[PDB]
């Protein structure tokens, strides 16, 4: 029997700084056992200082990721060219995944950007449509592995003040740019030595006030 | 229907500078239901630890098991057990079992007496030898554990600074895994002296 | 499957099991007495399948006066509950198993303290403040956590078990028929016959 | 099931068994699977015989909707038209059919249609059950331009195999052959090919 | 939902510094019968574009129509049909990518596996690949079914990433396509010796080569192998 | 897994990765795979790793009490003949897939197992998830009459092509050399072309970080 | 099938149709209605042109549209039984996804809107 | 996921956790479990968080759009059974989810309605939805009384998370608080599982088995 | 499933209700009404699956309210009963067939005389003394064989409904919270609010 | 896979293809399935590799246990052993076995034995999943005592043709020759038997 979903690997994360946003995603794109790309653009810039990716059935994902695009070019059609808010593309993106309810994208869609005051956003969807505002979030194959590392480190769970005898936690001073990056950076090399679904090359998308800013890291190809 | 995941639970091992470090949680349940917090999965055969996830009947059964064989070989060899020949009676006594199996995931951690060589060593549920120099891994968060040790982790640690990295690999693994939590703890293996330390954790 | 229901206070071992045996469509008894007495100063209640969860509470019962008059010594609770937890062991391997989920509630004489062990069907053993078998502990856990303190007295304990099976008997759909209250102390067993009213 | 047809000097000849079995049984044993969809263009019918009586009916009823229009339809148009009911209805349809048809600018052609319905022009093909008794046979006799009685003797070697090794397949010989001449009908016994 | 019947195996392809080479064996199989020999699985569209399938003979067939007819379809009310308005490689792609994951979407799939291959008119190389899931991807060698398990590593060696591309010339390209196809002849069970290759160039145009064969293979070596472990004769 | 065995005009050579995976998640990223039967025969597993290693230990210990028994050197017949028929007695449920190899009195020999108990003899052989990878590049460099040196660059070739194509392959390239007048020599790590990258930040932990409730000291001694 | 326009604006701006619909209630029998304090009295004239009808059967001016909501109506008599339909399946359909009877103001609203859907779809009057 | 929402003197206390599990991947610790249909009526989430989260908001649409009509505030029956009809539409097609909504109208005063996906309505005092259902009502019914002060009914609700979210393995992350009146519903902040764990265990004495 | 009883005495018809909802491991509601009144003189309890219950019993509900009104009429309880059983037969051969079984429990002001009703979810009829849906009936039968009268007050009756709801506390497993027991007579329709102890 | 044997003037000779698959991937394509189980009596084995070698392994024991006993065993002799694994073990095996051999008395001697476990006595046996296309031809081809030339050619001709329809099939054409002379191994390439 035909079976209309498969799995292209991969992993995506996302998370919100104070006043930027970034996007990252490993280009691996893969099937069972092969490597059917070794570069394959995942996260990409939709318009409206938004960027997205919908990773796990690819044919899923550059649907929902092109639906969108299109979602947005008549936003701009309807509304008087109107910019489409952060919090706007995200419920019409449930509107787009419940649309396919009981045949849904197979896929773990995360959008970033900022918001109406300039404060980094990030949203993470469910394959169905359930969505939420989250700090910092991993989509995909490693998702398990380095999920738990971003709440130490982003978010300083379970970690406490020296001497205090763990009745203070470390306070939440909130990390820049150049912090983020070096996280991100950790978090896809340790994705890649422990998962065979990740490798070959990092890309990751930066959203300021200025605009999208593409960076670009390779990855251990075994 | 998975055996390996009606209970629950994480066992982790590291190595240092001149020692070695074993963690598990407390948890022990039935599917949702928390039943003990109290259930500690590391035990030890003279100063070879022992740390044992997956069903817990097959945990208690082994370590009464262990304690069997291991104080038979203290009587005969006139010595205690290596941390290098225990590693090689559980891959034994494991694949013994080969068409039934115990549903477990067995983790050897040590120092040898003799060459003051820290050792560590891991099993799947039919007695797999998994030698790695770094970081051994086991249970119901595996993958969870995999990320924190693989991040965390730097050579040749303090007894001090790897005691901060085991728990923080543990803490932030049994988090994001339902089935493990409930109270942590901590074992620190030297040549002379071996810490316990039960750690401050969620319950829930 | 049957309410089974332990707790263990300052000095004694509470037990608490259901009077109902179900058939099919029809309620065949309702004074059941769930529980065996192994020694003196040991009780264990149980539930499971039909056959299978009496056959094995009269093999241990048999094992335990056997041992009993060998040595001229009564077992302690901890070596009680671990004879029995390999028993269980070793059936869930073999070709078929005792499907029998107990709990040891004994006074160990040594010690002067009382001890309540839980094991099911698998060979799970933990010893407990309290405990309970099957969708029993859903309903009870709660109350347990909130309320019980180590230094009860066998008057708060039956108070905390009353509450329990209020819940039980509010929440649960099926109808257990009440429970046989029995109390394991330094003086023996004996049964609380007022619990029904109390 | 045991058909074929091949091209020649002059035109075309199709080959078939008279076998039809439910099972073990032998329902008919005198079937006619040479089936006219137009006067100089016959095919070759394997599989389902509710499937491919059908399928041979409605190509008959386009071709003769053809001739009324256009005139005289190719044996490509034929196979067309085979192919287009075949592929389209792949899911409801277990059908191998050969098309062979006489052309006077074309010469002879043969079009095979497997069970996916896809068109495979060829020289010559073999289709059914007893077929794959006899590629080994054909693939080492088989050439191209033979002459009448070369083309008879062809077929009634390969098909006498392919029922004497499969059991679906039996019964006589029939054949088909196409030419400017006409069409002629030829007929073979039990008794003069199971002692080639 | 349905089933392959007459299956095509492995198209392989790689891009070189002024094109692409693709190619594929004229095999037509049924099951484990190797039934067709004459079977043309790389489609010439236009005189910049050549399309492998690999699968479903009968689907491929219905691609091959649809391709003429969105030639014809192009032409219609089009002066420039053969300059600026043309057919390019990467909407001959797009169209069946579309195609392709709609019939998927309908439950009804066109059980194949497509490699587009063919220069853009500002001269860059394409290559993407859709299958019967719709999925699609660009690497500098693509290659269906048993191609992308062997043929693959061996292209690879010879471009490894895109900084390799202008590094390769056409005759050392075509010599690991050749190589791969023996390979395939190996040790692939639903092969072909008897293959079609086609060199798309921005500046020699489109080059289609027919019968092929699989040449220099090694055999010699079997004659010293004898029995299974302890046989000596 | 990705294994290979090569002939040579005076021996034969095995090689192996080093990747252990659970799944897709990677356990051990320098494991042994390459075996050892009897000082001059060596044996490559693929498979169920457990089942490999037993397999081989069995039959060495068999083997080398043969050996004693006789007088005489292993022989991979031998070795071969012990490990097909034990195979065969469990019907395929011990997934021990194997290449063995080695030197002795009779000459040098190169055999593959499956687990059914079936056995091939070649001079290249290869098996694992990524043997078709291996295999590829063993069709098209062999030779016959091959130097030592050139059959260590062969088999070394056919495994990278594992390690970076095949995903159930990676890390480092084992290697074992047989030569027929010689000492068998192991090389551990022949080639180590997957070092992981520097880490972007040090996450050493300040002392007294994690909450301790308490603390005690465990008694060794007896 | 039908759908000629019938109810259409002429060059002064008047529906015709709508405007001759209310020349046929001034042709119907006189309807009254009057409001209290505490009660709403309905009062409604019957012809005498034919005079030996049985008052038992014969269709009443007032019709109960729910239990506490009336209806009288003057016009064609045919007509208004189907808007009496419309309104009382509603009144049910109301109390059975809204759990509460009909307000006055919704029921009137209702009904106005079943009229206005008559004066400009194609094909009805 | 433990759900609970009584009805008491002061109006209605709507209390959730916000721990998301697939399997035993804890996928969230911080997901909102109540959907906030407008400024006076709520929406617990309990089963499938698309089926739960987009319906509900579209409730918030009808309620809307029905309050414009009618010129009047939309009652809680109104309200409850807009859903569970739309719900019973689907009946069989595979939605999962198990809802109260809460609001405190004038014709009706504190009410709750529990709908489900099999097309379940009841009106009711005390509702429990989730895999930790049971281990709320425990401590719910043992402590409920109808003249509960705001400030006690509060903290039974949080207690009654707490104890769930301690022995349900799916349950945790963190308590969110809600206060219906008849102007409308008020938050009462966030409360992490983790401290408030300690912080209860010290001050009320409960949860002594656990070490701390 | 939930108790569905029904009584046809001398001058009135008396339905008796069970007041659980139990919905997988919870009792959600021990006062549910399992009953709607269809007209001033007709009543109709039912039970069956989860959410077709109440929406079969509705959509009656209002259908024959629609009918009060346009005829200014109440139908017969043999009317009404004709009705339900047709909804239920066109309903088994649909897409999604309505799993509801119901009692109609009547007064025929024309007739003078009580009607009870039995249809099930397939469309079955079947006018009775005394009836029952599911295993009711395994339990409470011989009980209603036993000691019914057509010549029973309405406080006869509701004694022998008495005896049959303990019957059916003592021997079913199922905990049903006791029952809701309505009275439909000439005067219209009543609750018993006293049966909880009668 | 395909395997035969053909009887002839001077005595016997057995021939095989070298593929072996699992599934679609050709494991090995130098395969010996031509096996010596006594000095002039050899099988060819096709079916299932580890079934076929496991039985031509405990016949190769049974047959030298029989010669340092009783001497020289015959074909018929060997074909018996061969049955009674085949027949006892019928549910556990999956082996299709030709067991050829020569006798200075009863010459060649072929005896196909199929997956039940039956003997049957043949001048020549075709095996194996190519057999199936050659069956017209071999029946058309063969002739009894013919020369040791002709043979080769027989024998040559049907593998190939078997080779080029079956996938399963492929490799090199391997011979063994058993006559007084002894024994004689012979191998033939692709670049010959394709373009026959
Ligand atoms: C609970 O029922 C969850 C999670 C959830 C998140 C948001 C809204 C509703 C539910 N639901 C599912 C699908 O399981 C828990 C945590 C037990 O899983």
């Amino acid at each position: 029997q035909f079976n209309p979903y498969g799995d292209n690997g991969g992993t995506i994360l996302g998370i919100a700084g104070e006043d930027f946003a970034v996007l990252a995603g490993d280009t691996r794109n893969i099937t069972d056992y092969s490597i059917n790309s070794r570069y394959e653009p995942k996260v990409f810039d939709c318009g409206d200082n938004i960027v997205m990716s919908a990773n796990g059935f690819a044919a899923d994902g550059d649907a929902l990721v092109k639906r969108f695009k299109n979602s947005v070019k008549w936003y701009h059609f309807d509304h008087n060219d109107k910019k489409l808010s952060i919090n706007s593309a995200a419920r019409n993106i449930q509107h787009l995944l419940y649309g396919k309810r009981f045949f849904p994208y197979y896929v773990h869609t995360i959008i970033a950007g900022l918001d109406e005051d300039g404060k980094g956003a990030v949203y993470s969807f469910d394959p169905v449509g359930s969505y939420e505002r989250e700090q910092c979030r991993a989509g995909g194959a490693a998702a398990s592995l380095i999920m738990p590392f971003l709440d130490n480190q982003v978010n300083f769970k379970n970690q406490y003040e020296p001497g205090t005898n763990g009745k203070v936690k470390k306070p939440l001073k909130y990390l820049s740019v150049e912090e983020v990056i070096k996280l991100v950076r950790d978090s896809f090399t340790s994705a890649t030595e422990r998962h065979i679904q990740v490798g070959d090359g990092l890309e990751i998308l930066i959203v300021t006030k200025d605009g999208v800013r593409k960076e670009f890291y390779e990855l251990k190809r075994d | 229907s998975d055996p390996s995941s009606i209970n629950g639970g994480i066992v982790v091992a590291m190595t240092g500078k001149d020692c070695v470090a074993i963690a598990c949680d407390l948890r022990l349940g039935s599917q949702s239901l928390g039943v003990s917090n109290k259930f500690e999965k590391i035990f030890h055969y003279g100063h070879v630890f022992l740390g044992i996830t997956g069903l817990a009947t097959d945990v208690t059964t082994l370590n009464e098991m262990f304690r069997y064989k291991t104080n038979l070989y203290k009587l005969k060899e006139e010595r205690a057990i290596e941390p290098e020949t225990f590693t090689q009676l559980v891959s034994s006594s494991l694949y013994e079992r080969r068409f039934g199996p115990y549903f477990v995931g067995p983790v050897v951690a040590g120092i040898n007496s003799k060459s003051g060589k820290p050792f560590i060593a891991g099993f799947d549920l039919i007695g797999c030898i998994d030698e790695a120099k770094d970081f051994i891994v086991s249970g119901t968060a595996s993958d969870q554990l995999f990320g924190m040790c693989e991040s965390l982790y730097e050579p040749n640690l303090e007894p001090e600074d790897l005691f901060e990295t085991i728990s923080q690999a543990l803490l932030n693994a049994a988090d994001r895994d339902a089935l493990s939590g409930w109270g942590a703890v901590v074992y620190i293996i030297k040549k002379d002296e071996v810490v316990k330390r039960y750690l401050k954790m969620r319950q829930d | 499957m049957d309410i089974i229901l332990g707790i263990r206070v300052q000095d004694s071992v509470i037990l608490a099991s259901s009077k109902a045996v179900t058939r099919g469509i029809s309620v065949l008894k309702d004074s059941d007495d769930k529980t065996r007495q192994l020694s003196p100063h040991t009780l264990m209640s149980f539930a499971g399948e039909a056959g299978d969860t009496v056959q094995f509470a009269e093999y241990i019962q048999a094992n335990i006066q056997l041992y009993s008059i060998r040595e001229d010594y009564e077992l302690s609770p901890q070596a009680v509950s671990s004879f029995v937890r390999q028993e269980l062991a070793k059936s869930i391997r073999s070709r078929r198993p005792y499907q029998v989920n107990v709990l040891i509630g004994g006074y160990d004489k040594k010690k002067n303290k009382p001890e309540l062990y839980q094991i099911d069907y698998l060979g799970t053993k933990v010893e407990l403040p309290y405990g309970a078998h099957g969708y029993s502990g859903f309903y009870t856990f709660s109350l347990l956590d909130h309320h019980y303190r180590p230094d009860m007295t066998t008057e708060e304990g039956l108070d905390l078990l009353k509450l329990c099976v209020q819940e039980l008997e509010k929440r649960m759909p099926m109808d257990f028929k009440g429970v046989i209250v029995k109390i394991v102390d330094k003086d023996g067993i004996r049964q609380v016959d007022d619990f029904q009213a109390q | 099931t045991s058909i074929m047809a091949v091209t020649f000097k002059d035109g075309v000849i199709l080959g078939a068994d008279s076998r039809t079995t439910t099972g073990a049984y032998i329902a008919n044993r005198v079937t006619d699977k040479l089936t006219r969809v137009h006067d100089k263009i016959w095919c070759c019918r394997s599989g389902s015989a509710a499937d491919t009586q059908a399928i041979a009916d409605i190509v008959q009823y386009h071709l003769e909707l053809y001739t009324s229009q256009y005139g005289t339809p190719s044996t490509e148009t034929a196979a067309s038209v085979f192919k287009e009911l075949c592929y389209e209805n792949k899911d409801n349809l277990t059908a191998g059919i050969i098309v062979a048809g006489y052309d006077d600018k074309n010469k002879g052609e043969v079009y095979t249609i497997p069970l996916g319905g896809s068109v495979h022009k060829l020289p010559y093909a073999i289709a059914g059950s007893g077929s794959t008794f006899i590629y080994g046979y054909c693939d080492k006799n088989f050439r191209e331009n033979m002459s009448k009685e070369e083309t008879v003797d062809f077929i009634k070697h390969s098909l006498s195999q392919a029922i004497k090794w499969d059991g679906s397949s039996g019964g006589v010989i029939r054949m088909v052959v196409l030419t400017a001449a006409g069409v002629e009908r030829l007929i073979f016994y039990p008794d003069e090919y199971e002692q080639l | 939902t349905q089933q392959p019947i007459v299956t095509g195996t492995s198209v392989i392809s790689m891009k070189y510094d002024n094109g692409v080479i693709i190619a594929a064996d004229n095999l037509g199989s049924y099951g484990s019968l190797l039934r067709f020999n004459g079977v043309e699985r790389l489609i010439p569209v236009g005189d910049n574009t050549v399309v492998g399938i690999s699968g479903d003979i009968s689907d491929m067939q219905h691609i091959e129509r649809l391709l003429k007819d969105l030639v014809t379809e192009n032409a219609y009310d089009n002066p420039l049909a053969d300059a600026e308005e043309a057919l390019e490689p990467s909407y001959i792609f797009e169209y069946l990518a579309t195609v392709m994951y709609q019939r998927r979407s309908k439950m009804n799939p066109l059980w194949n596996a497509i490699i587009v291959a063919g220069v853009q008119s500002n001269g860059d190389q394409f290559l993407r690949y859709v299958n019967l899931l719709g999925v699609t991807y660009s690497s500098p060698t693509l290659a269906t079914g048993f191609g992308a398990h062997m043929a693959n590593p061996l292209l690879r060696k010879v471009v490894d990433r895109e900084s390799d591309i202008p590094k390769t010339t056409v005759q050392v390209a075509e010599e690991a396509i050749v190589n791969a196809m023996r390979v395939l002849y190996y040790r692939d069970a639903r092969s072909s010796r008897n293959f079609s290759l086609a060199i798309i160039d921005k500046n020699t145009g489109l080059t289609f080569k027919k019968n092929l064969q699989v040449e220099n293979m090694k055999w010699d070596f079997a004659k010293d192998i004898k029995g299974y472990g302890t046989q000596k004769i | 897994t990705t294994i290979v065995g090569v002939k040579f005009n005076n021996g034969v050579v095995i090689a192996a990765d080093t990747r252990s995976t659970q799944g897709p998640i990677v356990a051990d990223k320098n494991c042994a795979k390459l075996h050892r039967i009897s000082p001059k025969i060596w044996c490559a597993g693929a498979g169920t790793a457990a089942d490999t290693e037993a397999v081989t230990q069995l039959i060495g210990s068999n083997i080398e009490l043969h050996s004693l028994y006789t007088s005489r050197e292993p022989r991979v017949v031998s070795a071969l003949q012990m490990l097909k028929q034990h195979l065969f007695k469990y019907q395929g449920h011990i997934g021990a897939y194997l290449i063995v190899a080695g030197v002795d009195p009779t000459g040098s020999h190169l055999f593959s197992i499956h687990a059914h108990g079936s056995t091939d003899v070649g001079y290249y052989l290869s098996l694992g998830s990524g043997s078709l990878a291996a295999m590829a590049v063993l069709e098209s460099h062999w030779k016959q009459d091959l130097t030592k040196e050139e059959a260590i660059k062969l088999a070394s070739d056919a495994i990278q092509a594992g390690i970076w194509n095949d995903l159930g392959s990676g890390s480092n390239v084992d290697v074992c050399v047989m030569e027929i007048g010689k000492d068998a020599e192991y090389l551990r790590n022949y080639l180590t072309p997957n070092v992981r990258e520097e880490k972007q930040k040090s996450y050493k932990f300040p002392r007294g970080t994690t909450a301790v409730l308490k603390e005690s000291i465990v008694n060794i001694c007896d | 099938g039908y759908d000629r326009a019938l109810s259409i604006f002429s060059p002064d701006g008047h529906i015709f149709q709508v405007e001759y619909a209310l020349e046929a209630v001034k042709r119907g029998t006189c309807a009254v209605g009057v409001k209290g304090k505490n009660c709403v009295v309905l009062g409604c004239e019957r012809r005498s042109t034919l005079k030996l009808q049985d008052t038992r059967i014969t269709p009443s001016k007032v019709s109960k549209i729910d239990s506490h909501v009336v209806l009288s109506f003057s016009g064609l008599n045919a007509d208004s039984r189907i808007l009496i339909e419309k309104a009382r399946v509603e009144a049910q359909s109301h109390r059975l996804t809204l759990e509460d009877p009909v307000t006055v103001e919704y029921l009137t609203r209702y009904v106005a809107g079943v009229q206005q859907r008559y004066t400009q779809s194609g094909g009805v009057r | 996921t433990t759900t609970l929402a009584f009805r008491f003197q002061g109006g209605i206390i709507v209390a959730v956790d916000s721990r998301a599990t697939a399997g035993n991947w804890v996928a969230s610790q911080t997901v909102k479990k109540v959907i906030e249909i407008n400024p006076f009526l709520l929406g617990t989430m309990a089963g499938g968080a698309a089926d739960c989260q987009f319906w509900e908001t579209w409730l918030g649409s009808q309620c809307r759009l029905h309050e414009l009509r009618e010129k009047e505030r939309i009652s809680v029956a109104a309200a409850s059974k807009i859903l569970s009809n739309l719900v019973y539409q689907y009946k069989g097609a595979g939605l999962s989810m198990g809802t109260m909504i809460c609001g405190y109208t004038r014709k009706e005063g504190p009410t709750i309605y529990y709908v489900d996906s099999d097309g379940t309505r009841l009106k009711g005092d005390i509702f429990c939805v989730g895999s930790g259902q049971t281990f709320a009502y425990g401590v719910l019914d043992s402590n409920y009384k109808w003249d509960l002060s705001v400030e006690d009914a509060l903290y039974l609700g949080k207690r009654s998370i707490l104890a769930a979210a301690h022995r349900d393995a799916y349950s945790g992350g963190s308590v969110n608080l809600y206060h219906v009146t008849e102007d409308g519903w008020i938050y009462h902040g966030n409360h992490d599982v983790g401290e408030l764990f300690w912080k209860v265990k010290e001050e009320e004495g409960s949860f002594n088995n656990v070490i701390g």
